[PDB]
């Protein structure tokens, strides 16, 4: 109903925007393959009143007008695309990208998702799937009949049967990067699809044109820092109640008016 | 921003809660340990649940 | 329809505009490359009656004479151009002035404006962009599969490819600087356009005879300094109380004229 | 008996009809699926008195004549159809929708209701209801000595039963979607009916047509904000504070005029 | 805005709803012009700096383009005649509606998930209120000096 | 006496039996073969004013009318019958439940 | 009077409000619609470029 | 005063009746033919405001 | 509106009710022309912008 | 419902009525909450009977 | 005084992560120390930036 009041209104809004992805990075802090969040701010309008620059005489200019803004607006919340450390628990069907590549996931309805974790799992009928069920492409088959799994730093997949001397060549994993690795879209379950600000997904293999390599045995953590989003939460805090204290003192401004 | 932090609260529950039944478990003959796996609830992007 | 309500009514006015830019420079306190507001006034007319300097007497003169004045009304809003304290956000498309220099942006409509935020993104085709989109000149490629992007104090942005020794110069950025600062005329956003008490946009090299220094992996945050706003807060609610008590004042005195 | 009053009436009784929105949205934090409400308001009449663009002289014309408007008025009530923040109840009754899907349940007038609340229990003769007894659709019917029941993305429900290695089908859980689902009429209960206004109910399963998936375990919040509640609660009470004052004022008037 | 008469209106009040075919209307069910209509498979809709409305579909990685939002400038804008719901019609102080897309010849931008809302200063009207009673209150008293001069008069 | 105040009355009411719930959840923490309660609650009913979906003109309809509601009430109370945990008391008459039986 | 056009970092010039000063404004003839019409006791309107 | 207040009470009274028992079973550690005490609790009453 | 004599008259009040066999009428009792009929099992009554 | 005119009924005629009047203070019998006063003479009824 | 004391906060992390990495890499053959330079980061030379 008044200007500042509006003004305080979509300060506590970006507060708590900026609360909201704070909270949202320290609850992923173990899930594997995550990329943690940042909030960008900027100005909304600027209402004009004098001109900056009006000449008021026909020879005299005046300088910085009269421009008082209205609030703040969140640009968006863009993903900080960095390496996470990597950890070594030893199993042969964990895998963990070290360059900036994602494994490409089919989904049920027959589109293709994009997701940089590296815990898969075995069907029943003997395919690689991620964690959550969803088969992996282009579709590498695991026998019965296995005794070890051997995926190496080019992302060839080979499986050694019993008593035999040679490795079996089960297929190729491949990995797709993109133009912009933050304009994809997250879709959960450590999913993300193609969007047209993330250009066109291109498939190349792991350690040629920029596709990263494929260790075994290891599994990418987040790369959340703790510290960092406990300073930040101190900070927000303090600019929440600071905001929220604007919002009292015009609503006691508009009390002594009213009573007059 | 409640939501949010209590799933992660319950996820840290959830691993201690392995860690736990694996020590338990320190010497138990036929015993494999539990790992617990975490994946996001991305709604829309620019929002997390959790 | 009587004097002293129209001045305290202007006094009321001002001391909202006032309240208005402080809640304005607290909103945007997470903005990156954010410059704070301060209003200035100025007071209204003066009634002449009896002009000073006047012949009192054939032999004297009337000393500072009976001058009537009229409210007060806002002059303009001066930012403070000042450097803001760095923050390290370890991206290496985060980019942050150390000087008195601007980034310079084209607007969809053809014209230039420019931005001291450094906030950077790459689009899908790989060119150099800001978080709303808008297209950072000179346009710098960015090429498909860059591993690193390096930006010097001096403005070079180089791309180190696969398996070469040498970084590829993909551009250079420039930092653009104005006589007047303040003169600039802010359309939100956090972009600034040229005005003609702005002087003439004079390109520069950033680490030549004025342009800042440019620092990758830091961020400019606002220079708002958040105990001076809490501070004249109270100066303005105060201030309001008292300019309303003189509204209720004047408003008891016209009832006893009406009782007559 | 005086225009004033009439139209700080209306004022009046738009800032309650705006305060009777608060509380119930404040009311139904705890529901399961609530969907927050907004009113929208417009001008009243305006009398017309002088044509504004009628013929002043010969070659000029009116400009922008005495138009007097009446008060104001509610348009409509428009909820947020967003997704809430997903609660884990480890409950196996309980579903929640990630998409913008509704659960079509039969009231026992035999006409369909449609609800995002997803707590569910099983009656006596095992179908699905929701927590007042309504039969969703269709009678995903359960048998006697369930174990697990395993409701997946896709609507797949499955009941794993003992001494059987392969969960068997009990049913297919759909989700309703809607042109318009802010035309959906509430009835309470959580239940939406079919207007004209809502389009028609386009019946699929969960992840095609743009219909929204099902996890098993979460139910779906209210996405009832606080923050915006409060201040909004600030600008209610101030509004009608200052309704109220010009009230006092147009009374005032009144009596003045009887006195004489 | 077109009405059911089929005269076109004008708005600022930015708050618009899907109706049952499609349809982007104002809060009162008028069709908004000129036509967008969005389909059933839309997960999400996005209006640009330009007034172009993208719908994005299941499946499909771009957008569809649907429709354009174009802005009606007058050169006269206080001319307009307010003809009730929040709509303003155009007279002969306003002539000339000029469409146009939003950011060139003049006209606004569009910010999509903000409503603009009410210019009216608060403490200006209240201290308007105190002038207008008091003024009141003192044509009344020379309505009364009035009325006694003439009863004065007539009485003799 | 006016209608925000029932509604508020009614909010009051529901997280006051909500805290009621949680209050007994916690005495009943010693307790053993206790199922946890916990309360579901609806939305009340809706004063209709301008109703959604009417014909306003001879063509166009009025989409999402004036549905002003009011409070919430609670529907239920369900107990969570999950498998609590085992403690070994070593005791001969002791006996525990291991599925989703009742002793009678 | 300066008008701001856009993509046009300078203002436009469009015209010089005049002031007309008369020597005894009390003469004037008031004819209603704010209006003040020159009387031979205010005569002579001087037309004049406004602080000059 | 209110409901969840004495249910809270009676709870705290519950379980520094178990304190009590767990504090009476230690103190008797080294007494000869001692059998050490457990407490067994239940839920009180369940008012029906809608009969399940 | 028509008046108890037949000859229709013309008003500006729109206080308006229902008698017992359907039909509107006004405060006074007088039915209003043309005949509208509001049916029994009604929930709820609207008249829109156009007289719908 | 009086014949206003020869072949049309009044509805819902001219009722002004007096203030308002309190029937009747009912008692809401139901189960309070139980608190232990740790008493062997202390006595709580679970039901719905009353002590004679 | 809350961007400058980041600022450290953040080259103290960072010099202890060294560390750490210099006290993992014990047993390494042919591994070499790393260690931390810092410099301050003045503006005007009044107003020190971290």
């Amino acid at each position: 109903m008044i200007s500042s009041l509006w003004i305080a209104k979509t300060g506590l809004d970006a507060q708590q925007t900026n609360m909201d992805v704070i909270a949202n990075n320290l609850a992923n802090v173990s899930t594997n393959g995550f990329k943690r969040q940042r909030a960008v701010f900027e100005d909304l309008l600027y209402q004009t009143i004098r001109q900056p620059g009006a000449q008021s005489s026909e020879q005299t200019t005046l300088p910085s007008g009269l421009q008082i803004g209205t609030g703040v607006r969140p640009v968006a919340t863009e993903r900080l695309h960095s390496q996470g450390n990597l950890s070594q628990t030893n199993n042969s069907k964990d895998v963990a990208i070290k360059g900036q590549g994602f494994f490409q996931v089919m989904l049920p309805d027959g589109t293709s998702a994009y997701t940089r974790d590296g815990s898969f799992q075995v069907d029943q009928n003997g395919q690689l799937v991620t964690a959550g069920g969803f088969q992996v492409q282009p579709a590498i088959t695991i026998p019965a009949n296995a005794l070890s799994i051997t995926i190496g730093r080019d992302g060839v997949v080979s499986v050694t049967q019993q008593g035999q001397a040679a490795p079996v060549q089960v297929g190729q994993l491949n990995l797709t990067t993109f133009m912009n690795d933050t304009g994809l879209e997250s879709i959960g379950e450590n999913l993300y699809i193609e969007t047209q600000s993330s250009g066109a997904p291109n498939e190349s293999t792991p350690g040629l044109n920029g596709a990263g390599l494929l260790y075994q045995g290891y599994v990418e953590t987040s790369n959340v820092n703790v510290a960092e989003e406990l300073v930040n939460m101190i900070q927000v805090q303090r600019a929440y109640e600071i905001n929220s204290k604007a919002v009292s003192t015009t609503d006691q401004m508009l009390q002594k008016l009213t009573q007059l | 921003s409640f939501s949010q932090a209590v799933s992660g609260l319950n996820a840290a529950a959830t691993n201690l809660d392995v860690i736990g039944n694996n020590i338990a478990n320190s010497a138990t003959y036929g015993f494999k340990s539990g790992t617990a796996s975490f994946a996001d609830m991305f709604a829309g992007s620019k929002v997390g649940l959790g």
